[PDB]
C-alpha cells in the first residue's frame, strides 16, 4: 500500500481544525473572500482579517445525536468543531445589543410619541432576524455547503473555508421536500444574522477609542438607511374615542366631526369629506364613501398626525407623555 | 387602541453606504480548444492582475473546464450573468468583463416611454382631488 | 407669514380640455424665485410637516409660527356629522350611586322589559352609559348570541360574502 | 430669496435636468437614465449642478440653474445595464427579404442619496 | 347634581379628580420643585453635568398605573433606558480584549429588574414615585419591584434624551462604581448561589 489515503485525509482534517482553533492571521490574509468582504463594506483597517473570520464562525462545540439519524432526516458533515474561546457567540450578543440601542434611539429621534407597540414593530422591521439574514446575503457572506471530505478531495486550502460562514448546517435538510425541524442553532438565516451582528461588534471593538461614533455611522449607512413607511404600521380600534381622550389630556376643545364637502350621495360610490374640528383648528381631514367611514378616517388621520410628528434637529429633544389610554 | 401591523424595511443600496453590486467573477477557460484562445491570452497577460488591483471588492476565480470559455459573474441580489466568450480575442474579452462588472445583477426588462424614476416614497404633494382643487370644474 | 407669489400648477395648454397631458406642464416655465403652491389634495394619509396642525406641534417648533397648515374651512358653517347628543348639549353627571345600583338591579332582573333604551328614557342618560354601568343576565346574552347565529345561518351565500367584504373594507378604513 | 419653508419641511422633491431631460425625485429614488455614462463609473457620485425646481407640499423654489449654494442633491451611480433585447422586423409588402433591426439600448441607474437644503 | 364619586368603586362613574392623584406616599400630583431637587441630589446629576427639567423628572418618577396614564406616562423612556443600560453593562463586562464574559449569571443579575428595584430602595427614592397599588396591603406582590426598575430605566432614558449618549455613559459609570449598582449585583448573585 504505497498510499494511505485515510491517513492523509485525517492529517488534512486535523490541520483544518487547528486553523479554525487559531484563525492565524497569515492564513486569513491569504483568503480572498474575506479580503473582498473587507473591501466591500469599507471596514476600518484596525479590524484584522482574523477578526472577520471569527465573525463568520458560529459556536459548534460537539456534534449532536441528530446526526446519527440521516435515515431520519438530518446529517451534519460540513462543519468542524470550533474553539470555545474563539467563536462569534460573544460578539454576536454585543452586536444585538448595539442594534437594539441605536436603532431604537434613531426611531425615537425621528418620531417622538410613537405608540410603544408601533415602535417595537418598527424596530423589528429594521433589525428582525430575516432582514439581517437578507443583509448578510447581500453582503456576500456565503455558507459552507461542502463536506470536509469533498473539500479535501478538491484540494482547496483552509483560507477558503475561513472565508465561508461556519455553523452546524444540515446537509440534506430539504431533499425530497422533507425538512427536519430543529432549534435556532441550525438555521441558516439565524447564522447569517449572528454574523452580521458579529461584524458590528467587531467594528465597535476596534473603534471604541479612536472614533466612538464610527460604528453608529456604519449602522446608519447600512441598517438605518433602509426605507420603512411608519404610516403603514398603525391599526386603530375605535379611534374617535382615543382622539377625544387625547384632546382631553391636552388643552383642546372637544373634537367634533363636520361635513366640509359632499358629492354623489344616493349612489354606489359617494364622497364625503369630514374634518374633525377642535374649535377652529382642523385636527384631521377624512374622506369616505359613507359618512361614518369618513368620520373614522378623519379620526385616524388626527391620530396619525399626533403620533408620527417628526420634529427638526434644531428643536430641543421632545419627549411625549406616552401613549393615549382608553 | 393602537395595534401594530408588522412590516419590514426595504434596502436602498446607495443612500447610506453603497455596496458594490458585482461580487465574484469566474474566468472559465480550456487548455485545448481554439475557441478559448483569446481567454487564455487574457489570463496570461497581466491584465487580470491590473483588474484585480483596480477592483478589490470583487473576486476573480479562474477555473479550467473542457467546453467553451465563460465569464460567469455573481451579483449581490443573487442573480448570475454568464457570458460565453467563444472565439473572442483579448480586447473583446476584456470589454465583456467590463460590461459584466458595470451591470447590477438585475434582469433585463423592457422599459416604456419615459418610465425613468422608481420610488417607494409617498408623493410629497398629495394625489390630486376634485374637491381640493384650486380651480373647481365649472 | 410669507409674501410669496402663489400659482396653480400651470399648463401652457387648456386645463379644462387637456389636464392629463404632461408635456404642457413641462413646457411651462415660471420666473425664478420662491412660490406658494397650495396642494391640490386632501391630507388624510399624509404625515407631512406642512399637514400637521399647530396644536399637535410642540411649543418650540418654529413651524408653529409659520402659516402652512392653512385653516381654509371655517367650523361655523360645517354641519355636525354622526355626533352623539352629549356633544351637542354637554355631558351630565346627575345620576347618583343609589340610582345606578337600582338600574343594575333592574337589568339583572328583566332585560326585555327593562332594556337599555327604556333605562335611558327613565334616567335622562345614554344607552351606552347604561351598558357601561350594568351587565345583563348572562342567559339573555346567550339567547341573543343564539339568535344572531340563527340569523347568520339564514343568510344566502352572496350575502355572507358581501358582509365579509364590508368587514374587510371597515378594517382597511382605519389604516390610513 | 427666503428659503425657510423648504428648510423646515421633512418631505422634499427636486426636478433636476440631465441633458435637459427633467427627472422629478425625492431621496431614495432610482433614476433610470436612458444612456450610457462615460464620465461616471459605478460607485461614483454626481452632484447635480442643474436643478430646475425644489418643492415641499405647499412651497417650491424655482429657477434656471438655481444656486448650488442653496441645496445639496447628490446621486450615486449604481448600474450600467442595457434594456432588454428586441428584433423588430422590417419589410415591405411583396418583398421576401426582411431586415431584422436589433435593439438593446443602454441604461445608467442612479440612486438619489442626498436631497437637502443647505 | 354634579356627583364626582369618591368611594371604593362603582364601575361607571367618573371620580373626583383629587381622589386618584394622590400616590401611596400621599402627595398630590399637582402639588410637589423641592422633591425634584432632592431627587437630583440623590442621583448626583451635577458632577457629570446632567441638566434635567423638573417635568422630565416627574415623568420618570410616575408610572402607567397612576391616574390611568392621564398624566405623563414613563414607559417609552424606560424602554429606551433599558436598551441603553444593557449595552452599557455589556461594555463594562468587556472592559473588566475578551468576549467570554457576556452570557453569564452576574451580567444577567446586573441587567435585571429586581436588582434595579433593590438599588432604588437603597437610595431611598421610593416615596417620590407615582403609581397605584394593586391592593394597598399585600409588599412587592403589588408589582412594586418592576415599577421601580422601570423608573430607574426611565431616568436613564430621560438623561439620554436630554444629553447625547456620552453623558449618559458617564452617569452609568458613576453609578456602577466598585468603590460605591454592581455591588448590589454581586450580592444578588451570591443570594442566587445560596438558593
Ligand atoms: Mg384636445
Ligand atoms: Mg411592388
Ligand atoms: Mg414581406
Amino acid at each position: 500500500l504505497p498510499e494511505s489515503e485515510l491517513a492523509k485525509y485525517k492529517e488534512y482534517y486535523q490541520g483544518l481544525k487547528s486553523t479554525v482553533n487559531e484563525i492565524p492571521e497569515s492564513v486569513a490574509s491569504k483568503s480572498p473572500s474575506l479580503r473582498t468582504l473587507h473591501k466591500r463594506l469599507q471596514l476600518p483597517n484596525e479590524l484584522t482579517y482574523s477578526t472577520l473570520s471569527r465573525c463568520l464562525t458560529c459556536p459548534s462545540a460537539k456534534l449532536p445525536d441528530k446526526i446519527n439519524n440521516p435515515t431520519k432526516g438530518a446529517a451534519f458533515v460540513n462543519t468542524v468543531p470550533t474553539n470555545k474561546y474563539l467563536d462569534n457567540h460573544g460578539l454576536n450578543i454585543m452586536g444585538k445589543n448595539l442594534l437594539s440601542y441605536h436603532v431604537t434611539k434613531s426611531i425615537i429621534q425621528k418620531y417622538p410619541r410613537l405608540p410603544t407597540v408601533v415602535l417595537n414593530a418598527a424596530v423589528n422591521a429594521y433589525i428582525s432576524e430575516a432582514v439581517l439574514a437578507h443583509i448578510a446575503k447581500y453582503w456576500g457572506i456565503e455558507v459552507e455547503t461542502t463536506s470536509v471530505l469533498s473539500r479535501y478531495l478538491k484540494m482547496e486550502p483552509f483560507e477558503f473555508t475561513l472565508g465561508r460562514l461556519k455553523f452546524f448546517n444540515n446537509s440534506l435538510n430539504s431533499k425530497d421536500g422533507i425538512e427536519l425541524i430543529t432549534g435556532k442553532n441550525f438555521s441558516e438565516t439565524s447564522a447569517l444574522a449572528m454574523s452580521v451582528r458579529s461584524i458590528i461588534a467587531a467594528i465597535w471593538a476596534v473603534t471604541e477609542q479612536k472614533d466612538s461614533q464610527a460604528v453608529y455611522r456604519f449602522i446608519d449607512d447600512h441598517i438605518m438607511s433602509r426605507k420603512l413607511d411608519i404610516t403603514k404600521m398603525f391599526q386603530f380600534e375605535q379611534p374617535t374615542r382615543e382622539l377625544a381622550m387625547l384632546c382631553r389630556r391636552e388643552g383642546l376643545e372637544k373634537p367634533v366631526s363636520k361635513l366640509v364637502a359632499e358629492s354623489g350621495r344616493l349612489s354606489k360610490s359617494p364622497v364625503f369629506i369630514v374634518h374633525v374640528f377642535s374649535g377652529e383648528e382642523t385636527l384631521g381631514e377624512g374622506y369616505g364613501s359613507s359618512l361614518k367611514e369618513a368620520k373614522a378616517r378623519a379620526a385616524t388621520d388626527a391620530l396619525m398626525k399626533w403620533y408620527c410628528y417628526e420634529p427638526l434637529a434644531q428643536q430641543e429633544p421632545v419627549i411625549d407623555p406616552g401613549t393615549v389610554v382608553v | 387602541v393602537v395595534k401594530a401591523i408588522a412590516r419590514n424595511s426595504i434596502g436602498r443600496n446607495g443612500v447610506g453606504a453603497f455596496v458594490f453590486p458585482c461580487r465574484k467573477i469566474t474566468l472559465q477557460f480550456c487548455n485545448w480548444g481554439g475557441s478559448s484562445e483569446g481567454m487564455r491570452k487574457f489570463l496570461t497577460s497581466k491584465r487580470l492582475d491590473k483588474w484585480g488591483q483596480e477592483f478589490p471588492w470583487i473576486q476573480f476565480e479562474v477555473m479550467r473546464k473542457s467546453g467553451h470559455p465563460l465569464l460567469r459573474a455573481e451579483y449581490t441580489n443573487g442573480r448570475e450573468k454568464v457570458i460565453c466568450v467563444r472565439n473572442l480575442n483579448i480586447d473583446n474579452v476584456e470589454n465583456k468583463l467590463k460590461l459584466l462588472k458595470d451591470s447590477d445583477g438585475d434582469i433585463l426588462r423592457r422599459r416604456t416611454k419615459n418610465d425613468n424614476v422608481e420610488s417607494l416614497n409617498s408623493s410629497v404633494r398629495g394625489i390630486w382631488s376634485p374637491l381640493h382643487a384650486a380651480k373647481r370644474h365649472r | 407669514q410669507f409674501g410669496f407669489p402663489k400659482t396653480q400648477v400651470t399648463t401652457i395648454y387648456n386645463k379644462t380640455k387637456s389636464a392629463s397631458n404632461y408635456k404642457g406642464y413641462l413646457k411651462h416655465r415660471d420666473a425664478p424665485g420662491m412660490y406658494y403652491q397650495p396642494s391640490e389634495s386632501i391630507a388624510t394619509g399624509s404625515v407631512n410637516s406642512e399637514t400637521i396642525p399647530r396644536s399637535f406641534m410642540a411649543a418650540s417648533d418654529p413651524r408653529r409660527g409659520l402659516d402652512m397648515p392653512v385653516q381654509s374651512t371655517k367650523a361655523k358653517q360645517c354641519p355636525n356629522v354622526l355626533v352623539g347628543k352629549s356633544t351637542v348639549n354637554g355631558k351630565t353627571y346627575h345620576l347618583g350611586p343609589q340610582e345606578i345600583d337600582e338600574i343594575r338591579k333592574l337589568r339583572l332582573d328583566n332585560p326585555q322589559k327593562y332594556t337599555r333604551k327604556f333605562l335611558a328614557a327613565k334616567y335622562g342618560i345614554s344607552p351606552l352609559f347604561v351598558s357601561m354601568v350594568s351587565k345583563p343576565s348572562e342567559q339573555h346574552v346567550q339567547i341573543m348570541e343564539s339568535r344572531l347565529q340563527e340569523i347568520q345561518s339564514r343568510w344566502k351565500e352572496k350575502r355572507r360574502i358581501a358582509r365579509e367584504d364590508r368587514k374587510r373594507r371597515k378594517l382597511l378604513w382605519y389604516q390610513a | 430669496t427666503d428659503t425657510t419653508p423648504l428648510k423646515l419641511s421633512n418631505e422634499l422633491y427636486a426636478i433636476f435636468k440631465i441633458h435637459n431631460r427633467p427627472y422629478l425625485v425625492t431621496e431614495g429614488d432610482r433614476v433610470i437614465l436612458p444612456f450610457k455614462l462615460k464620465q461616471a463609473e459605478v460607485g461614483d457620485i454626481l452632484n447635480m449642478t442643474d436643478v430646475t425646481t425644489l418643492g415641499s407640499r405647499n412651497y417650491k423654489l424655482v429657477g434656471h440653474p438655481i444656486n448650488t449654494s442653496l441645496y445639496t442633491l447628490k446621486a450615486t451611480v449604481v448600474g450600467k445595464t442595457k434594456r432588454a433585447f428586441q428584433t423588430r422586423e422590417v419589410t415591405k409588402r411583396r418583398n421576401r427579404r426582411v431586415r431584422h433591426a436589433k435593439s438593446k439600448g443602454d441604461l445608467t441607474i442612479l440612486r438619489i442619496s442626498e436631497l437637502s437644503m443647505n | 347634581v354634579i356627583y364626582l364619586h369618591k368611594g371604593p368603586r362603582i364601575n361607571g362613574l367618573r371620580r373626583d379628580p383629587e381622589s386618584y392623584l394622590r400616590n401611596p406616599s400621599g402627595v398630590l400630583f399637582t402639588e410637589v420643585k423641592e422633591c425634584q431637587d432632592k431627587v437630583r441630589s440623590i442621583l448626583q446629576l451635577p458632577k457629570y453635568g446632567i441638566n434635567l427639567s423638573n417635568e422630565l423628572i416627574l415623568q420618570c418618577l410616575t408610572h402607567k398605573s397612576f391616574a390611568h396614564g392621564s398624566k405623563p406616562y414613563n414607559e417609552k423612556l424606560n424602554l429606551l433606558g433599558a436598551q441603553f443600560l444593557k449595552l452599557q453593562t455589556c461594555i463594562h463586562s468587556l472592559k473588566n480584549l475578551q468576549f467570554s464574559n457576556l452570557g453569564t449569571k452576574f451580567a444577567k443579575e446586573l441587567t435585571s429588574k429586581n436588582t434595579a428595584c433593590t438599588f432604588v430602595k437603597l437610595h431611598n427614592l421610593g416615596p417620590f414615585i407615582f403609581w397605584k397599588m394593586r391592593d394597598p396591603i399585600k409588599g412587592h406582590i403589588n408589582g412594586e419591584t418592576t415599577i421601580f426598575a422601570s423608573v430607574l430605566n426611565a431616568f436613564i432614558g430621560a438623561i439620554l434624551s436630554t444629553n447625547g449618549s456620552e453623558k449618559a455613559a458617564k452617569f452609568i459609570q458613576g453609578s456602577l462604581l466598585d468603590k460605591e449598582h454592581s455591588l448590589v449585583n454581586i450580592a444578588n448573585e451570591n443570594v442566587a448561589s445560596a438558593k
